[PDB]
């Protein structure tokens, strides 16, 4: 359920 | 009863792309080869011309602007387009966008059909869909299902994903193929399917044509899609972690991480911050957040108010030009 | 055409299901241990929480009542229900019905959507369908296919078997939601699907309301689904059936035994006696007489009429409750 | 909305087939053998006979004619007929044609339900069709879809294809089953799929009625498709090697093989040849030249034109009849 | 094998 | 291309 | 050491035996056929004969008998052996022992090195030996291993067995090879092998020359083994179930079932009776009485001596010939 | 050559392992059940237990003390020893060691043949030798091999691993079995072997009876084997790594850790210590002083000098008892 | 009896092939990343050194000349030698022949034992072999075998094949090792193994010294084998084939090919011609013409008789430098 | 077990 | 991965 | 069999 963004 | 109507003004706007090689013929033990003179020559060609299908593309404007996905040209040196009336051309690259899977092909040809477009927005679960690709390499053919669901995200498929759900049958060469509404309105591009055989199962995604629009004329004019970098990584804080004032997420998302001299990483941003705002917007969701930073143009001074050890950190900070994947 | 209205009654009553087990985190060279201390360790945990989505449930009461597949709940820790406007309860178990493949959950909440139901009786091949449900994780996915058939017995999954056959694609974690009708009413439960690859080919089965439904309303009342006893093992006559057991052209069931100490053992049923009548009902097809002695109150005095050696003999026996599998 | 009248209309004329087959029964230590006398006896013969599902049959005529795919027929000794109401005969294989994958039987029961004709013409991608056959010994099913493309020949499944697709669920237990339009009217019979997994993925094929019933009839009268033969092996016409006297597919046949001693060959064609006319007519295409071979009558003289080393012959030959596969 | 326990 | 026989 | 003079004894009479069955000749679209000529022809035949190599075969005599097992020759209709020295013949079956797994070749060469017989009860445990065979088509190979037990039975490889058994490795293509002492002297015939994996791990077997022999010359003057019957099928007598007035092997062997019309049938021999004699001799073990039994002369009466209920029975006989399985 | 001497005094002292379940015996359609009464009854046998083989162990004492691997007989309720001579008992297990993968087993039995040691300090690589063991339960085998490396350590299989290696086919079900010397004597316990296949590859590890005779005295005096306790996690001196005082390499280990509440925890060792010193012994290698520790006993106050940050500790620690995995 | 000094001969001079794949430490969420930054940086390694061994290598001279196969060291940048004393030295590629699949390779260290030679022409089938190697990182392990044949040709696996072939368990990691004699006298290069585990199955497959040391040789000096080139493609005279007036043996070599523009294509040579003599040599086999050819330095101006048409015809050639696959 | 056949 | 890192005592 | 030698 941790998931990661990146921008 | 019928939906010959909606593939009568749908199906002509579809095309099928494809590759072509060449790759010596079967070899015999008496045929003259590069390298050895034999008893007989097959004539005397030494190449033989293998075409291979990639998809099929959606014909947007009749100047001659396709839209198909960027995994059915990626890697293709050569693409012939051939569409429904027989014609065939060879097209050429206006762009690609792979955070989006999708990309665009210009052709030159007289009296070209051209898809009628259809709000995204205006479909409703539920409504019946058809599907124009070339699935399998058997030929166009035309596939009727409903709308399974909107607004996917989280399929990870792509940086970026709103697609629609379709229970049309999409199989293997319906990639960039176009997922229509029953009247013959473009909803969609076909990009890819959840299968536990390779084969359609009654889940399939589109990408949407509002979406699709946009990476298009973008593509078609700075030749790329540009979008905005902070160069953060970030994650939800957790309730366990949102023991502060914030109520739980509200304005709150946790920096992971910051991308090596990134335009945060200059404005002062340290991992452990919590985002309470970027540019004035709330972002309690990092999705949201990663949206708008991509909408925000290189080159805009931002402010980013952050919140470290229990205080508020209003910072500044110069959006950058995200780098290729 | 369009089924968003339909979608839009019936999307609201069909929530995911979903239960959660502590685990143990990857472990890492540098990390404290519970055993060792090393260079660092983590600021608040020593596990993490994974969720294991379950399949999906059917909100049948505005008091909380959900139905489901049995084999969906079956060994849950915990059972937590995920509403369509983003709610979630911890359910309670009200019982099983392994039998008919049928879980009754409760919930307390205010503000239940509560799904309309329609007579399964009504239904016909041909008729359209809707199976609303969560295949793969992906999200509520709405399916559509027509009635393939109808009362779907010698599948042997169940005990029990009315199975509705559905073309609508139903796909592993669609489970326990909602077929619907064109109009968007409940006919049934996603209950099992035929398939080489694991993925929809279309052959769904579905519970019809009717059964779902007696079911449902004796777990409420009782916390077990009654059923009657006879305590017999029961064989059809076939051709070679009936010679092996010496009656020349006889009919219909012949017992092969009979449960040690149950109410046909008292009663005087014999291995080889071939049964005519039950309880003044002819027993023509087993099936029907399975079914018969099920709805048949326990702690009842029927009379079974029996063909013994070619001479009828009447019985009397107890009925008894049915023991579970 | 339903297809419910369609499914009443077309559901009593299509059957299931079986074959039985003998089996030797599983051995126990304790019970008389073929060869060995043991503590015990079954009553039963030493050879089970195992019903097995070889597929689906239209009912055509009242007089009890029928059809099916060669593939299915092909290799059984017995085949049982059973009809929706149960009833259950022999049939005897009246004709086969594996060149369309095609098979009659003649049924002989009264008050026999035929199956209302349609036109394989009239149909337009688009069109809702149904699939009506027995998968995977299921019982007999219906699947709804639409027409996906029609003519799909040049398949490599068949000698003769002109075949429909549809997106309507087709598994194995469907083939020389009905497909059926949105009256139930037979437009095809459904004989292969296009599969990853050997299920239904959206793809499927029929044979069109048009080309059944000019099998069927054919087969009636004679017990074979009498096919016209020249004994002529050919391929296409590229425009590269059109140099000479160039049309680009007109007369645009290459001869690249003769049948030994065949009606072709005794007329005097050499491999090379390029056929400019067969019969009086223009020869620009295999499968149209293929086809119009087969429609002449065997001992019908024609004269067929071939431009050789640059200059035209003109050829007579006797038209033979086609030998079996 | 066509068999019921009830 | 591909090969028709008759 | 070296084992070099083992092998120059031993190699030169073992060879390799190989099949040839023509192989159909594969197609090419430029070349000719018999149904159709094509452009170009070959100087060549319709079809080629390819070779496959069965297994290894031992000279045992100079008269050209070659001694090899019955799975390397069954159902192959050309034999062909291939000597070490390049000779190559055509060879006849003499007669095949499918219950010891050997079978007798006869070929009429000059000059031929038969076999140096050594003595198989004369070996240990413990002794070192060479495995001489053609594994896998890579050429006449020479392995070395001890002996790892001998006497092995209850394999359920063959219906008589006295096995030596190698960690000499052996592969396919060793069958029908020699088992050779340290001197070179034949040992046994290589048979069957234990294998995970299908290649030797250590753990082969072959058949003892005392055993190979003596079927040998009993195929020589008769064209089989000529065996005793009783058509009795015997269990092992467990100690439990001899409290009967009975010791665990003290002339036991139980009956589970004769063979119908069978010896033991005429005799009055009954499933479930203890044997405690046959012919005067013990019977404690059943493998030791199968093979007194196959050693008694056919047509000879004898007297079986058994326990049935309590009580001693005498019973009278007459050996019939063993038939085949 | 022949060893067939060395298998008579090696073998008898070589015991095969099995363990018995009982298993409900094969069922009949028409026989009664502990559930139900059918036409016929099997003579009440219950069950039918099933033995079931374990390995293989060696015999170490006249008064028939058997080491054997603990992999062999861990879980396994019932063990029953079958020797040579064909004698059968239940033995009693004495003790396990998990950290060797060795285990000990007690039996009652008059005039066993023990097993004569050997010193495996003498054995060197090249040695022939020969495994003795009952591989795939197909009874004692002994195969021979040569001696292929000694001291075999960071394998990844024990915790504590001193290996013989050979040559010599080790297959599954020769684990607790013999490794000896060409004069009979014993070298090692054989009990893992690295494998593709599952068979033997020719790579087979024994542990060496040096440690095995060691260990199985410890089990016999306290049940179990008593180690020294640190509870420190250490990795070697990186090259580099050795830039203050690490000259000559004196420090090989590296502290990585320690066992909270441990011996050298409350002693004041902290992780990212350097160990020179540990009773005044060399720290150099880490196998080395794990191995010096474990022979320590408990109780025993020691001296461990560690560099912390460029500066010398004297520090001071009670030996801790090891715990179990 | 032992091997062990043989052993104690050709041990020392084996060694081990390491190589190095650049790696960074693989990703954990708090540790600072190439592009990313964290709160904890990887202590101050960025990456991690990852050892991946190929295999052995022969220590040929003591002036650091290396023997292994040219598979064993294709595609590495840094080879590092590992000597069995544990020193380790950098390698650089003398030369490579993947026509004999070996490799040189040239070290720098005083005190390097030298391999002693034995002859490859003097072995014999059945003379006991050692095999020296490091199979699956195990570490250098000695096998112990016999000799199973000898000239190996024919295999497939090179171009110049003279193979012993082995019974010593040869493994992957076992490849440019050493095959020793029973004194220890090198006689071959372990290369390749016929399996279907992917282990061994007792043939393993040797280059023997007298081929081995000929190429190494050649590639200290030239840093090449370097081979005659006639540019010919050779096939055995077909025994019907012979019927002009030819042995099948004599002038059996037969022209298939002739390389364009090769030194044989610019002598006359056409295909279909009959080689009777090479370099005044008979031409009766391809494999020693082959041989022959490689042999003759490139620029011999040799004359090729061959047999064209029923006439004897005399041919000269300038014989070219062989080409690289 | 019980599989010998005479 | 030669920096094996594991021991225990 | 038979095969091809290339020199």
């Amino acid at each position: 359920d941790e998931l990661r963004w990146v921008f | 009863v019928s939906y010959a109507n909606a593939v009568s003004r749908a199906a002509p706007a579809v095309a099928n792309l494809y590759t072509t090689k060449m790759v010596s013929k079967p070899s015999h033990p008496l045929f003259d080869d590069p390298m050895f003179r034999r008893f007989f020559g097959d004539n005397l060609p030494q190449q033989k011309r293998m075409e291979s299908s990639l998809g099929s593309a959606v014909i947007m404007s009749a100047e001659g602007y396709l839209l198909t996905n960027n995994h059915v040209t990626a890697g293709a040196d050569q693409i012939i387009v051939a569409l429904r009336d027989g014609r065939e051309t060879i097209a050429q690259l206006v762009g690609s966008d792979p955070e989006t899977d999708l990309a665009v092909l210009k052709i030159d040809l007289k009296n070209l059909p051209a898809m009628t477009l259809g709000r995204s927005d205006g479909i409703r679960t539920g409504d019946v869909c058809l599907a124009i690709g070339n699935p399998f390499g058997v030929g166009q053919t035309v596939t009727m299902g409903i709308i399974s669901a909107t607004g996917r995200n989280q399929l990870g498929l792509n940086t970026y994903e709103d697609f629609i759900q379709t229970d049309a049958a999409i199989n293997p060469g319906n990639s960039g193929g176009a997922l229509v509404d029953a009247a013959g309105n473009l909803i969609g591009i076909n990009t890819a399917i959840f299968s536990k055989s390779g084969g359609s199962q009654g889940i399939g995604f589109a990408i949407p044509t509002k979406l699709a629009l946009e990476v298009m004329q973008s593509i078609i004019e700075h030749g790329q899609v540009i979008r905005g970098w902070l160069g953060v990584e970030v994650k939800a804080l957790t309730p366990e972690l949102a023991e502060s004032l914030g109520l739980g997420e509200t304005a709150g998302i946790v920096v992971a991480g910051v991308y090596r001299d990134g335009p945060a990483a200059r404005g002062g941003l340290l991992p452990g911050d919590v985002i309470l705002t970027i540019d004035k917007q709330e972002a309690s969701d990092g999705r949201r957040s990663m949206n708008q930073v991509a909408r925000t143009r290189p080159g805009q001074k931002i402010s980013i108010v952050v919140l470290r050890n229990g205080q508020k950190v209003n910072l500044t900070a110069e959006v950058g030009l995200r780098p290729p994947p």
